[PDB]
């Protein structure tokens, strides 16, 4: 999921 | 929770030095709109859009707070209410027209290029002209903004068996303070006590027409997917389809 | 001038007190199990009976008849569903797990799975039932809430008619308030309070939006005959 | 000659 990935990098 | 000790005046301060930048359209003028191009123009906005929206979710006091899974949720449920707001805020010194970007400034015939569109507009417009109305201030606004992001998905927080709501009391706890900070910045603008709690009450009722514009817009953008209409990146399409239709 | 402008707040209350709709009974037969069918049939046949409890109920709200009637048509086709389900949660708040449609039939998230694509509203109805139960929600609070909904969800969508429509809904305000501050709450307390009932208004909105697309769904899919009312309720959604 | 309106009017 981009979003998740997105979040925390 | 370090957000929960700020005082008022550093809660506003936090979120307006947290505010994302007005990005560019790549649109150029000497080219005609089609319902494709336009809706190209659009997405492609908002692709960009939403990378600088959790940027800025993450400087919001007491998000990174919450779990990468609850936050996930949050910017889930609320992204396409926080992009609108933020057009509705761009395009209340433009009646009639809403500003997508500086060089991006459509009228509510041109939301008629795209087949169902202009619909939306209407909406957008509308809740542009009830800002006007109220005299909205930034201040309110990155508050209102804020309150969407924790407010939207904080009910749809069910257990994984039995599937009963989850008491997230953090959420609650953040949300309760930018109460405080609403009411704050109208005692300081010289509103008395009764004018505070219905103005209050009146920013509040706007996030009710939001909530109903980003569904009946999740629908119509999902229905272009659905038409072949335009490309979407993979993270529209995922925000997409964390949604249900 | 006007009515409603003119009302104290323990006026507002006991008008809206008054104004309130019965809890009407299902024609459920609680010898047979259920089908789709029979699930959904009983579900519209008890929306479109409270249909018209409510336009009669919207009648009695302080402020609305003075609304041209196209007006009021606009506002009820807009917050019907809204109405509908708030007082669907405000029934079942005393009642964890479940949905009280009718006083005979209540039903659990297990039995949403009955009609295809329903539990999903099921769960939020219940989400939002779990919510009025933490707040311990007020039943003066409830009738102001649903008068605020009948009001402000479709009034963007309209200018006399939406100021006055303004001020009412400030009465409203000033009502709720009169309420906290009469049950002992602080002022922080009582601008806390207002705010999370407010946004709980936000999920309802939603609520809407996704059981419309539910019924409109199980309409084409046509498993149960809708009557004309709640036809005409429902394709004023569409387009 | 839509329901609701003939509701309101009665
Ligand atoms: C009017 C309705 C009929 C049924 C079919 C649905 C389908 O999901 C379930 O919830 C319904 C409802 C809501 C409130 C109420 O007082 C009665 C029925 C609402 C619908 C969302
Ligand atoms: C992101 C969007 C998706 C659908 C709802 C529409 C078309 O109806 C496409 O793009 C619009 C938009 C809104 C706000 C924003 O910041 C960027 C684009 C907005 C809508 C105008």
């Amino acid at each position: 999921k981009i979003l998740h990935r997105l979040l925390q990098d | 929770s370090l957000a929960l000790s700020l005082t008022a005046d550093q809660m506003v301060s936090a979120l307006l030095d947290a505010e994302p930048p007005i990005l560019y359209s790549e649109y150029d003028p000497t080219r005609p709109f089609s319902e494709a191009s336009m809706m190209g123009l659009l997405t492609n906005l908002a692709d960009r859009e939403l990378v600088h929206m959790i940027n800025w979710a993450k400087r919001v006091p007491g998000f990174v707070d919450l779990t990468l899974h609850d936050q996930v949720h949050l910017l889930e449920c609320a992204w396409l209410e926080i992009l609108m707001i933020g057009l509705v805020w761009r395009s209340m010194e433009h009646p009639g027209k809403l500003l997508f970007a500086p060089n991006l400034l459509l009228d509510r015939n041109q939301g008629k290029c795209v087949e169902g569109m202009v619909e939306i507009f209407d909406m957008l417009l509308a809740t542009s002209s009830r800002f006007r109305m109220m005299n909205l201030q930034g201040e309110e606004f990155v508050c209102l903004k804020s309150i969407i992001l924790l407010n939207s998905g904080v009910y749809t927080f069910l257990s994984s068996t039995l599937k009963s709501l989850e008491e997230k009391d953090h959420i609650h706890r953040v949300l309760d303070k930018i109460t405080d900070t609403l009411i704050h910045l109208m005692a300081k603008a010289g509103l008395t006590l009764q004018q505070q709690h219905q103005r209050l009450a009146q920013l509040l009722l706007i996030l009710s027409h939001i909530r109903h514009m980003s569904n009946k817009g999740m629908e119509h953008l999902y229905s272009m997917k659905c038409k072949n209409v335009v490309p979407l990146s993979d993270l529209l399409l995922e925000m997409l389809d964390a949604h249900r239709l």
